[PDB]
């Protein structure tokens, strides 16, 4: 009942799909209450002051039930990684938040180069530093599949999570994951709900099989989470 | 634990051409070496790593003294020496090729002979392996901010940089001079050189470097034999001034601090990767 | 004296750090408000890759308005190409362009309301928000593919043409986006007219003062001929900060003819409305006229569109490997600059961004000097900073 | 009713004299600022004089800013004769210019500061107004070839041509300009802002205000083609003084599409920085805030300056007897115009010169309107009057 937006090496544009669940928004504030996100909320404010200095501090709270961890952490900036450690001792459940989180997403194509931080060029996903419990892929993730995981966490649908909760064992995505495992594994029968799931129209359909785009694919495991042909978990059987 | 590796015999030299001590860093002893091996007949090509008119830096195969003289000098900026390895026995057609490096270069110089996997024909045309002594690396906007906004110096009218005596120091085309403490460069430094445990390039045929040396002498280790015969057919032909270190000052001593410091603190931050779970080599 | 230092700063987009140098009583002597925002540099990674990657890249920079990159780096790069998108292409491009801002503005009237909308006023408020919102992101989602991130702003127009259905319950959509954009005018206008937050504390006259100019090429869209870039230059953090908070700053310190400038709402209706009133509280007001004048300008580009008419160039993306081409856009929150080099065979040779809050973090930095120190994250928020735009 | 005569007025350069019909309360109710100085005419011995005499010898104008007169008189004979000056002679020139505006404005803060600047900081003050003085002074003797009266400065470019040494040294003369600058800058707007002198005298919140426009071409060089001449009518001073103060004044009145028009830094940084505040103070502050613009610059056109290249074009000194060439250059004092007509011997057939203190003598007559007369000098002395130049 208490949810946290933690925002790292990101764009916002994760918690932006999160807002557009327009009527949906109002009634999961309701539910749950936000305790921080600093976009949102002026929390957690601490003041110091001695002789010579005022400190007004926004530090992430305790006791959070559930943090949405959006953006990867990069390895040259020690409050980067200070934030992602300390969201996990505050939360009992992170979920890595969008392909930036979950596996690097494009932020895998950083090199360093640019000023005004030369020295910064190193940015992983959240899980190669600290355990995570659930994983969303895409850049962003569709607000309908956010209400699934939100709704889904507070009702303890475990059956329905345990897709995400296995993807969070795993912090690298790609295009090439069609290839390697559907493809190469005689699996692919030629759906094409792959190349209707990217973002960036990377894949196309030839020969009824996907031909990934390489320099079009921006890592954000959309499509390797679509096939069916990977998982296809028997509570998608049930309907009505 | 072991300071400077394995080695021969350690000297302190600097070349016995005054033109090549003209535009060299230190004692002079890369490009004397290089020009030697050129005349001589024991090198056809050597790697070095030149600058242009702003310091930006560019590995090339160098065949001509010339060629090596106008690379003399160090540029405190990352140069991949080892991108061109293959370019140079390949198009270039060398047979003994002079290669120079940082200690991470020279270890991916031996790892590349090792297991030569994409490295046809590259491992046995490599007849003099230089390696130059280094602390720490920087991207090329790291430096440019060191010496445009901490020195302010622009690029354009830099004629040498060198490190020493815990000041960074700027050396200007029109006679000036500029030195800030060496603690305000840390920020800029290329952070992987974090978990470098090599110093004094320990798997280098030739190590040189200016630390243990006075001003425009080099300590020197001697360490493989291929390096032995080279170094005393030049100290024979003439082509060094040679003093024992055991006699220049500041010593040896010097170099054994810094490698150790280097060791020690390096050590730490690998093992603080390891316990966050991050991946170091082995 | 004393100093105080506000970090993170709050209700706006990235991580910032405020550095106030105080007197006894709380007002501001020197003013720092800078960048910590870990630079992922997007610029120098696109270096090699082809040019219709740019687009795509770029729209990562920030999800908030992924659409201005997108525009500026295609229209950078099609100076570059000398490539000219069709009218319907460069209509449907600036409708997608409309439609972020429509989504933004309001976004920012949100972020604000725990300041200026009183708790009673608080829910109808937000409905009315997402309402407007939604509109907007229809809007993106139908003319470049996707709401966040649109896929359809290409080298050489737009990749998709609409239905006459889609145009038309768009028109309609535009219509209630009007009605409610009024609804929500009425209602914050007295307020930042008034001066005084929701508990009653009245905020000084001249709070967000500042002695800059402004930049803006076009009221809706953007205009590469309305600027000099020759006369655009950058200078590093050392210029406007002192030294120890100069090495904290991620961005550059973007200036024209040598000073400091403005961009944003008030900067463009100072220059195509007469807008010239000053300091924090005229900020909000523009940017609360200007949702008026987005959408009756999308409502006249649905009127002019041909739903039929071609929408990409058949012009070859191929450079010279020299040309600097110059893409400008308006985004939400001001002018913002792209810059491409294309070689022969349609690749990246250089890339250069000059963001808007780039442009507005040092007019920032003085604007708080004058004011009690616990004034200063409202100065801020005036300007709707957005960080990883900044930085990218 | 009572008049009162200040005669001659003081800390600027000239010989002028203010008539003030005031109330019995001190209150300025009719203003009149006017040159007497003794008219030299050298627009009028220069007809039969070859064109390359013109920059020698209007740049006797006034020894504060002879550049000012030397790059219009050129550029006015360039235009008449179809010549092209080359990229890097243009550059040079211009960097002349700046440099003299780089000595001109400290000058004038010197001879301000009785007022402005305490008693126990007037010799720090000084020592750092001198101290940019020698380095803006160095910049006109190097390009110009001598320091006051630049012989360089000739119609077809610039003479000389600097080397990468005194390049090299002039750009890290610039980088101590700009230290101290804003030194001076953090120093004096506080006190410009505070609207009080030195001996505790608060001034008037509205002192030096009028109701007229400004004219400003370009922020630190000129561009004839944002004026309209033909839109430029000189009139007698007895179209705005009383026929018994009006045959004393030395100079014409210019309007501009009728009107009376300032000129000066508060002009340029109204035409390209949006700075609008009316005054007598706020005058003051543009030009402060113009000698960052100034040496930012000087120190863009070092860096695209090439050292070798052609600085003189080879085009001949002819003219049809016809054309009225046009020069306008940004003096310190503002846009300053130089015309003359040249004939197919190269020689001057008619001459004439609009300096810029002219456009301002008529203004500061209606800005010392409206408040006490112990305060006309200060107003006087905020648009940096030069008469010499004035009255030529
Ligand atoms: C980043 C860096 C850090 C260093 N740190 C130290 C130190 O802490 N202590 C110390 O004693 N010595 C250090 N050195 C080496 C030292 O400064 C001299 O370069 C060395 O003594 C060789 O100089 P020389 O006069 O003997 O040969 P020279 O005649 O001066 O020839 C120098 C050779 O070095 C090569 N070179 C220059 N820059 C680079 C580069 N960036 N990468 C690869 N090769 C390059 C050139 O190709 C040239 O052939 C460092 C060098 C570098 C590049
Ligand atoms: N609006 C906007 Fe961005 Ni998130 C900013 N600042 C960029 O183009
Ligand atoms: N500045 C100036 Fe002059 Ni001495 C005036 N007024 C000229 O062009
Ligand atoms: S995953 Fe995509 S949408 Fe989410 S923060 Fe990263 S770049 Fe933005
Ligand atoms: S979704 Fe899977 S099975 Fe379907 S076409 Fe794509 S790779 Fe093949
Ligand atoms: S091909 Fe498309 S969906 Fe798959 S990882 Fe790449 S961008 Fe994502
Ligand atoms: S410090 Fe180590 S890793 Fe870094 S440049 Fe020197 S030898 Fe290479």
């Amino acid at each position: 009942v208490k949810i946290a937006h933690i925002h790292l090496c990101g764009c916002t544009g994760c918690l932006i799909s999160l807002a557009d669940t327009y009527e949906q928004l109002l009634d999961i504030l309701n539910s749950v209450e936000l305790v921080y996100a600093l976009t949102l909320v002026d929390e957690k404010t601490e003041i110091r002051e001695t002789d010579d200095k005022i400190l007004i501090e926004r530090e992430i709270p305790d006791d959070i039930d559930i943090a949405l961890v959006e953006g990867s952490v990069c390895l040259e900036d020690e409050h980067s990684m200070k934030d992602v450690f300390d969201a996990r001792r505050k939360s009992k459940i992170v979920v890595a938040l969008g392909a930036c989180a979950a596996t690097g997403g494009i932020t895998r194509f950083c090199r360093g180069g640019q000023m005004s931080k030369p020295v910064h060029s190193s940015f992983v996903p959240i899980g190669d530093l600290i355990k995570v419990d659930l994983a969303l892929p895409g850049c962003p993730p569709s607000p309908e599949a956010l209400v699934n995981l939100i709704t889904a966490a507070l009702n303890g649908d475990t059956e329905y999570l345990e897709i995400y909760a296995e993807l969070a064992k795993k912090t690298e995505a790609c295009g090439c994951d069609l290839l390697v495992n559907v493809i190469n594994k005689s699996l692919c029968m030629g759906c094409g709900s792959c190349a209707a799931s990217c973002p960036t129209r990377a894949i196309e359909m030839i020969d009824g099989k996907p031909n990934v785009l390489k320099e079009l694919c921006i890592k954000c495991g959309a499509c390797s989470l679509q096939c069916p042909r990977i998982r296809f978990p028997k509570l998608i059987e049930e309907i009505e | 634990m072991d300071p400077f590796g394995k080695y021969k015999t350690v000297v302190s030299a600097r070349a016995a051409d005054k033109t090549i001590l003209k535009k060299c860093q230190d004692g002079g002893i890369v490009s004397a070496a290089y020009i030697y091996g050129l005349e001589n007949g024991l090198l056809d090509g050597v790697i070095v790593a030149d600058k242009d008119d702003k310091l930006q830096t560019t590995p090339k195969v160098a065949t001509t003294v010339d060629e090596v003289l106008e690379a003399a000098g160090t540029k405190y900026t990352v140069c991949p020496t080892i991108s061109v390895i293959k370019s140079a026995v390949r198009e270039y057609g060398c047979e003994k090729l002079g290669v120079v490096g940082t200690p991470c270069q020279i270890i991916a110089t031996r790892k590349l002979m090792k297991y030569p996997i994409g490295f046809r024909h590259v491992p046995d045309k490599l007849a003099l392996i230089v390696g130059i002594f280094c602390m720490e690396n920087f991207p090329y906007n790291g430096m440019k901010t060191i010496i445009e906004e901490h020195c302010g110096i622009k690029m354009e009218d830099v004629a040498k940089t060198d490190i020493g005596k815990g000041k960074f120091w700027v050396y200007s085309k029109w006679g000036d001079v500029k030195s800030i403490k060496l603690k305000e460069t840390h920020p800029y430094e290329q952070q992987s050189c974090h978990v470098c445990m090599d110093y004094t390039a320990e798997l280098a045929d030739i190590s040189t470097g200016s630390v243990g040396s006075p001003d425009g002498w080099s300590t020197v280790f001697i360490r493989t034999a291929q390096g032995e015969e080279f170094f005393n057919k030049m100290v024979e032909a003439g082509a060094l001034e040679v003093k024992p270190i055991e006699e220049v000052k500041p010593g040896l001593g010097l170099v054994e601090k810094l490698s150790l410091t280097k060791k020690e603190k390096n050590a730490k931050e690998i093992e603080h990767r390891k316990e966050i779970g991050l991946p170091v080599p082995y | 004296g004393k100093i105080v230092e506000i970090h993170p700063t709050t209700r706006h987009e990235g991580h910032t750090k405020l550095v106030l140098k105080v007197d006894d009583e709380g007002i501001v002597e020197k003013g720092a408000y800078l960048s910590v925002t870990p630079v992922r540099g997007f610029e120098k990674f696109l270096v090699g890759k082809p040019a219709e990657f740019a687009p795509i890249a770029v729209s990562r920079f920030c999800g908030i308005c992924p659409v201005a990159h997108a525009t500026s780096a295609v229209e950078a790069i099609e100076d570059a190409c000398d490539i000219t998108p069709p009218k319907d292409g460069l209509l449907l491009r600036e409708l997608c362009g409309i439609g972020n801002k429509m989504h933004s503005h309001p976004l920012h009237q949100f972020l604000i309301s725990p300041d200026y909308v009183p708790k009673d006023d608080s829910n109808e408020f937000i409905k009315r928000v997402q309402a407007m919102r939604r509109i907007g992101q229809y809007i993106v989602d139908a003319v470049g593919g996707e709401a966040i991130h649109s896929p359809n702003i290409k080298v050489g127009g737009m990749a998709k043409q609409i239905t006459e259905s889609t145009k038309a319950k768009m028109y309609y959509k535009c219509k209630e986006y009007e009605k409610l954009a009024k609804e929500q005018l009425e209602y914050l206008i007295p307020i930042f007219e008034s001066r005084t937050l929701n508990d009653g504390t009245e905020l000084p006259e001249k709070l967000g003062y500042h002695d800059f100019g402004y930049i803006a090429t076009h009221p809706t869209y953007g205009d590469r001929t309305k600027i000099d870039q020759d006369k655009v230059v950058e200078y590093t953090p050392f210029d406007v900060y002192d030294k120890d908070v100069a090495i904290q700053s991620s961005t550059t310190v973007p200036t024209y003819n040598g000073r400091l400038m403005e961009v944003g709402p008030r900067a463009r209706f100072s220059k195509f409305f007469d807008f010239k009133e000053k300091g924090a509280m005229a900020l909000h007001i523009a940017r609360a006229y200007e949702i008026s004048v987005l959408v009756k300008r999308a409502m006249e580009i649905l009127d002019e569109l041909n739903v039929n008419g071609k929408t990409m160039s058949d012009e070859p993306i191929v450079g010279d490997g020299e040309k600097l081409g110059l893409g400008v856009h308006e985004a939400a929150r001001g002018h913002n600059t792209h810059q491409a080099v294309i070689d022969k065979d349609g690749n990246i040779v250089y890339y250069n961004a000059i963001v808007a809050t780039t442009w507005n973090i040092p007019v920032i930095s003085k604007a708080v000097e004058g004011t009690h120190y616990k004034f200063a994250e409202h100065i801020v928020r005036a300007y709707d900073p957005c960080i990883s735009c900044a930085t990218h």
